[PDB]
């Protein structure tokens, strides 16, 4: 019989403005307040790759295990997508800039229970 | 002494078997804990303040927050049970998991010792926030000084302790311990909870029992100069009775 | 050399330990930290590069012309570095009121021993052990 | 070097043993209440059901 | 003077090494606040009131006010450490959070400063809303004037403040502190936790220690003016025992 | 056992009417209660440029970073969408009109916590 | 009348680091502390086999029935599976190195209850 | 202000190794603590057909109504549906052997309340 009003989630994003032509955005969950993150956009202003890492440290990026997951060509977005990563899983998400120039890279998602 | 054992099933009229109790120690090595400081006799005559009392008052407390990093960083490296929150139930429940890790081991512990994240985390546990569910609203009201957060989960002794007393190894001198102090990260210590009569801070003084504060006079340079000096060592008799909560 | 804690920037105590403290008269304006060589008869000014010019670390800021105290070797003394240092490295005055590794300068033998290792620009911990004058 | 403790540790005294001997782990002792005690007069015996 | 440290661990025989109280200043220079009004004899005598007396009352308040706004804009600015509530768990948790901040740089807070906006959420927050939860109806019934808003996690004392009073730079001749007081948007500081001893109202005043009241005739034009003034600055002593509250 | 009655978090929505031909609508999570939204429809009386921007403001767009999102031609209904926003990222959702005159512009989506 | 902000799931993933040529990583709902799991992505490094086997002992793999899911060719992503295991059913998800080299696999879902 | 954790509610598997040529795996809702069941995937290490049944009886299958739902070919993975039984509706999910032989199934989802 309680009703209730359901906000659905809370919301997550990492930004870089002028990545140069082979530099990186590092998705980094430890910048979430509840360690996880499910990013749905990813919006790039020219060529790039996304890669799915794994660290063998704790805290910090040592690459135990990497997979490209696809290359996204011009400038547009991918929306609708769930791409997972959480600190206590040491789970990362680099954004590879593959423009031969500087772009601009803005994720989005939202954040999950560790 | 060795842990309790079973006796045998036994014949009749057969002989009775032998486990005797078997006997360990451990070691001390009390540790040479020093804090020097020197002063002008130009700067101590022109200060409006009694610059030799005042670094006898850090010597002194010097001194002290060494006992307190010595015990911490034991206390922290050597409990043999751990408890893995994951980012997740961190709080009472947290708590109670590693209470129940002790219990395990068959140790009851009575203290928990708290770095000031796992504090602040705890004070926003519902459990402790919310009047109702704590039975009480002085966490709401009073935080650390709450009657309530030195007895919970069976424990009677809270000892809130400083970010800044592990040994990170960052510190001068010191060399670091295994751990990292804190509730801000994946792997972070920021609690411990254990038996009190089980860790053991041993203090050794030659010219009595407590810090001793020698002072020196230079003719040659006109410097004053004020020393302090004890030696510490923390030990586990039983490091099972003891349990770190992992962020 | 200056300390950090919050808002509050503290001076660094130049000396850890020793009695080396022998006083000089300043030929040009001295900092806390700085090295120094002898300029003129018992006057001594700031170290130049690549060695020869040392004598000990400058314990409290001075105008020039002021009675100055130097940590000569055998003081351990906190000091400004111009590069990364680890333990065991060779320091020796960069030129610029600052320290410097033998690897890194034209000299091939320090003044002072890093027993703290320490980033650009902080103040690492070293052990003064020798002095450097004129060779030709 | 000059007379220290680190080298005459068992030459010029012995190490401190503290007194107190110090427990192991003790289990838990229930059964005497958690269950009805039969003070039995044989080792071998009955209860009808 | 400096924060205490810790003591060195040291062989036996060797050199107590020197890690004495260092020492800094916080300056102050306290900026002159007037206000001037004035009145014409014709003015004076036909008026009601006691005109004179009534100018003489809202000078001492716009000063009274002035130094608030002094106390307020550094108070704002510079504190130290900071909570962001990133428009989330505004309320006791972020008052309780805030604590932990100034906890982990080992001060103890016992007050707050709080703007309408954050008092709003602060008693629309389930926490202290419920009576259930509070362990009273006091906030629910009596909002500000409740016992426990003046004993929450472990402050002694609330300092409810107006909107207007920090330095927004939109008031005559005030230039504008770096933040924004508020509780509305991305930014806002809605609350400072700190302890009420480390931060320092300055008042210097050149005839007294307190507000100087002039008065003069014009007889040239038949006007009585009104002038009062005081010297104040703000300033911490320690910073670091201070947190705001960020939306 | 406990049951509950779930009703879908607040409603949010930017419109304009008449918005000129080079022109755009500013949709800003400021103007939000939880302080991020989620558009989920642009309805479009012509033809429209979606950019997505980061501010270096807190407050005010500034840009910092821009990322053209898609281009819609005709009079029409894009829904289904997830472009996500917020204030403490300080990200604007900017539409822009192409059309050789003036355009009437709706969008509308639900709140997210920040 | 009540207002709830509902944070998504919890965050799972197992992950391996040069698997060899025809070896596998087994994911367990056991390693969830709610007992159960739903995998959302699949990030291989090469060609993959998918197998959901049910195992005929409590708590390790001896397998019952088995049935290979699918085949996925290259290195890249699957993205919106929900492939579901649980501790108490002894269901196990197995990704089977087919590439003839080393290569790495990362899987992340969410937990779910038992 | 209130913030809740959502895990998802029970997951649901029934499972048979071996079954023979025209013999079938028939799903009870019975099996569910909540009484309801939701089938996401159906895997299938052969060819099956899928049939939906109403019981005229409260407790076991004595059949009313039948529906075949489709037929899967060879071995494979059917996800993201949503085929719905409940107890208290007396409904049953069939999946049948159409193979030339014995084949493993495995059909995963989560309890609905009844
Ligand atoms: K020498
Ligand atoms: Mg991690
Ligand atoms: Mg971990
Ligand atoms: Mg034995
Ligand atoms: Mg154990
Ligand atoms: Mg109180
Ligand atoms: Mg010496
Ligand atoms: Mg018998
Ligand atoms: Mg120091
Ligand atoms: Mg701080
Ligand atoms: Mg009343
Ligand atoms: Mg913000
Ligand atoms: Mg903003
Ligand atoms: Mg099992
Ligand atoms: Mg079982
Ligand atoms: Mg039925």
């Amino acid at each position: 019989t309680d009703t209730i009003v359901n906000v659905q989630g809370s919301f997550f994003s990492a930004s870089a403005s002028g990545v140069a032509d082979t530099e990186s955005l590092l998705i980094d969950p430890q910048d979430a307040k509840f360690g996880a993150i499910e990013i749905h956009n990813i919006a790039h202003g020219g060529s790039v790759d996304v890669e799915l890492l794994t660290s063998s440290d704790d805290t910090e990026l040592v690459e135990d295990a990497a997979v490209t997951l696809d290359s996204f060509t011009g400038e547009g977005i991918s929306q609708g997508n769930q791409i997972e990563a959480s600190d206590n899983t040491n789970t990362y998400i680099r954004i590879t800039n593959t423009s031969g120039g500087a772009i601009d890279i803005i994720a989005t998602g939202r954040e999950v229970s560790q | 002494a060795s842990d309790e054992e079973f006796a045998r099933p036994t014949g009749q009229g057969a002989e009775i078997r032998d486990d005797g109790e078997t006997y360990t120690t451990v070691a001390w090595n009390a540790t040479k804990l020093t804090e020097g400081s020197r002063v002008t006799d130009e700067m101590r005559d022109q200060a409006m303040v009694d610059l030799i009392e005042r670094n006898i008052q850090r010597v002194g407390a010097s001194l002290e927050n060494g006992i307190n990093r010595v015990f911490l960083t034991e206390l922290v490296d050597n409990a043999q049970n751990n408890h893995d929150t994951a980012g997740s139930n961190q709080g009472y429940q947290a708590l109670n998991s590693a209470v129940g890790e002790v219990d395990k081991d068959d140790f009851r512990p009575d203290t928990y010792v708290t770095h000031p994240d796992y504090r602040t985390q705890l004070f926003n546990d519902t459990n402790l926030a919310y009047a109702n569910r704590a039975g009480t609203n002085e966490v709401l009201r009073n935080r650390e000084d709450a009657p309530i957060v030195g007895d919970i989960a069976g424990l009677d002794m809270h000892a809130a302790m400083s970010s800044a007393t592990y040994d990170d190894g960052t510190d001068i001198g010191w060399s670091g311990g295994s751990e990292t102090w804190g509730f801000s990260s994946d792997g972070d210590k920021g609690a411990v909870v254990y038996d009190r009569d089980n860790i053991h801070t041993i203090l050794y003084a030659p010219n009595g029992q407590d810090v001793e504060i020698k002072d020196y006079e230079d003719p040659i340079r006109d410097i004053t100069g004020v020393n302090g000096r004890l030696h510490v060592d923390c030990q586990y008799s039983q490091g099972r009775s003891s349990a770190t909560v992992q962020y | 050399a200056t300390e950090t804690q919050g808002e509050h920037t503290f001076p660094v105590e130049v000396l850890i330990s020793g009695e080396e403290l022998r006083g000089y008269t300043a030929g040009e304006a001295l900092s806390a930290g700085e090295p120094v060589y002898l300029s003129g008869d018992y006057e001594v000014s700031a170290s130049s590069a690549d060695g020869g010019e040392f004598l000990g670390v400058n314990l409290y800021d001075v105008a020039s012309g002021e009675p100055v105290a130097l940590a000569g070797d055998d003081c351990e003394v906190r000091v400004e570095v111009s590069e990364q240092v680890t333990a065991n490295d060779e320091i020796l005055p960069d030129g610029l009121g600052t320290f410097e590794t033998v690897a890194t300068s034209a000299a091939s033998a320090g003044v002072a021993i890093v027993q703290e290792g320490a980033a650009s620009g902080e103040v690492c911990e070293a052990y003064i052990f020798a002095v450097q004058g004129t060779t030709a | 070097f000059a007379a220290s403790d680190p080298e005459y540790v068992d030459t010029l005294f012995r190490e401190q043993l503290l007194e107190v001997v110090m427990e192991g782990r003790e289990l838990r002792k229930v059964a005497r209440e958690a269950s009805n005690v039969i003070n039995a007069n044989t080792r071998v015996g009955d209860v009808p059901i």
